[PDB]
C-alpha cells in the first residue's frame, strides 16, 4: 500500500501519536512515521518486570515506569 | 520472471506466494511447492522443496518470518529461493550439497502476522490466533522443548506468550508434523532479526548441549564467512548465554529431535533501525547470510 511503499508502516492509533501520523493510505489503523516514535513500544520493545531476563533497551526503560524495563524480543 | 523480480524491496504475502509459483514453473526439476498446513486465519502455509531427486536424502530445514515484524527475514527467504536455482549447477560446493541433500525453505512461517504487519501493526510479532480480547501466541515459545517453563510468559497479552499448550499454533504444529514425518532432517536453521548473532541451543536451559564444541566451531566459521563480504560483525554462542533464557523454542525442539545442526540466526542490524531495516540493506544482508548458511550446510554434508 501507499504507506508501506513510501517507506513507513501501519500502527494502531494508540501507538502513533498525532505528530507522527501520516496521511498515506492502505492501513485499517493509521500510517505512522516510525522514525518519529519514542518510548519502549515505539522502538519494538515491551515493558517487563525487572527480574525478567531479557535484552534491555536501556534508553527506553524509563518509559516503562516503576519496576519495569524495556525488553526487545528478537 | 524471477529474473525481473525486485529483490531489493519488501513485498506482500501474496507477492511472495506468486513468486513461489513462478520459481516452480521456471525450475520444475529442482523446486516444488508443498502446503504444510493452513494458518489460523485460513491462509495456506507453503514450503519450497529444493531437490535433485533421490530417496530419503538428508534434509536442511530453513524457516524465516516466524516473527512477522522481522521483515528482513522474509525478504532474505525470497532471495535464498532464487539463489538456490541460480547457483545449482554452477557453484561446485552448493551443487554437491543439492546432489546429496534436500533443502526445505519456509519463507513466511507466520503468514497471518505478516499480512497484519503490512495493514495494521508493523511491529506485530505473534500469530493471530484468538479465544481473550488479547490476540496471538509467540510461535517461538510454542514448541515442545521446555514448553511453559521459564523463558516465556503465561499472560495472553504478552509478546512471549507460550500459548495454551505445546504446538497449539497450527503454524508450529505444521512444521513439527512435517519434520517428524519426514524423519531425516540433519540441519534446522531458524532465521530471525535483529542483533547480528548466530546462536545454537539451548535457550530453555543452562545445560550445555552434548555437541557444544562442534556447533561452536561451526558457528565461528560461519560467522567468519559472513563477515568476509561486507565486514558485518556477528557474535555467537548458546541462546541462553548470548541473549536470554527462552523456552518453547524452535532449535531447542529440533536439536532434541536429534537434528544436530540446529542454529538460529539474528540478522542485521544492531539497533539503529532494528526491525525497520531499510530495503537498501536487503540484498547485502541476504548475500552475507547465505555465506554463513552455506558454511553450515557444508559442514552438515
Ligand atoms: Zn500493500
Ligand atoms: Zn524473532
Ligand atoms: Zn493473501
Ligand atoms: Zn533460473
Ligand atoms: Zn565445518
Amino acid at each position: 500500500n501507499e504507506c508501506v511503499s513510501k517507506g513507513f508502516g501501519c500502527l494502531p492509533q494508540s501507538d502513533c501519536p498525532q505528530e507522527a501520523r501520516l496521511s498515506y493510505g492502505g492501513c485499517s489503523t493509521v500510517c505512522c512515521d516510525l522514525s518519529k516514535l519514542t518510548g519502549c513500544k515505539g522502538k519494538g520493545g515491551e515493558c517487563n518486570p525487572l527480574d525478567r531476563q531479557c535484552k534491555e533497551l536501556q534508553a527506553e526503560s524509563a518509559s516503562c515506569g516503576k519496576g519495569q524495563k524495556c525488553c526487545v524480543w528478537l | 520472471s524471477t529474473n525481473t523480480f525486485n529483490y531489493a524491496t519488501y513485498h506482500t504475502l501474496d507477492e511472495i506466494y506468486d513468486f513461489m509459483d513462478l520459481l516452480v514453473a521456471e525450475h520444475p526439476q529442482l523446486v516444488s511447492k508443498l502446503q504444510i498446513g493452513r494458518s489460523y486465519e485460513g491462509r495456506p502455509i507453503y514450503v519450497l522443496k529444493f531437490s535433485t531427486g533421490g530417496s530419503n536424502r538428508p534434509a536442511i530445514w530453513i524457516d524465516l518470518g516466524i516473527h512477522s515484524r522481522e521483515w528482513i527475514t522474509q525478504a532474505t527467504g525470497v532471495w535464498f529461493a532464487k539463489k538456490f536455482t541460480e547457483d545449482y549447477g554452477q557453484d561446485p560446493s552448493f551443487t554437491a550439497i543439492l546432489d546429496s541433500m534436500d533443502i526445505f525453505l519456509e519463507i513466511v512461517t507466520n503468514p497471518d502476522g505478516f499480512a497484519f504487519t503490512h495493514s495494521q501493526n508493523r511491529l506485530w510479532r505473534k500469530t493471530r490466533s484468538v479465544t481473550s480480547l488479547c490476540v496471538g501466541v509467540d510461535a517461538n515459545r510454542n514448541w515442545d522443548a521446555g514448553f511453559g517453563k521459564a523463558g516465556a510468559s503465561s499472560s495472553p497479552c504478552s509478546e512471549t506468550y507460550h500459548g495454551k499448550y505445546a504446538n497449539s499454533e497450527v503454524e508450529v504444529k505444521s512444521i513439527v508434523d512435517f519434520v517428524k514425518d519426514h524423519g531425516n532432517f540433519k540441519a534446522f536453521l531458524s532465521i530471525h532479526s535483529y542483533s547480528q548473532l548466530l546462536l545454537y541451543p539451548y535457550g530453555y536451559t543452562t545445560q550445555s548441549i552434548p555437541d557444544k564444541t562442534e556447533l561452536n566451531q561451526v558457528a565461528k566459521s560461519a560467522v567468519a564467512a559472513l563477515k568476509s563480504l561486507y565486514g558485518t560483525s556477528y557474535k555467537y554462542g548458546s541462546i541462553i548465554t548470548t541473549i536470554y533464557q527462552a523456552s518453547g523454542g524452535s532449535i531447542d525442539w529440533s536439536y532434541n529431535q536429534g537434528i544436530k545442526y540446529s542454529f538460529t540466526f539474528e540478522l542485521r542490524d544492531t539497533g539503529r533501525y532494528g526491525f525497520l531495516l531499510p530495503a537498501s540493506q536487503i540484498i547485502p544482508t541476504a548475500q552475507e547470510t547465505w555465506l554463513g548458511v552455506l558454511t553450515i550446510m557444508e559442514h552438515t554434508v
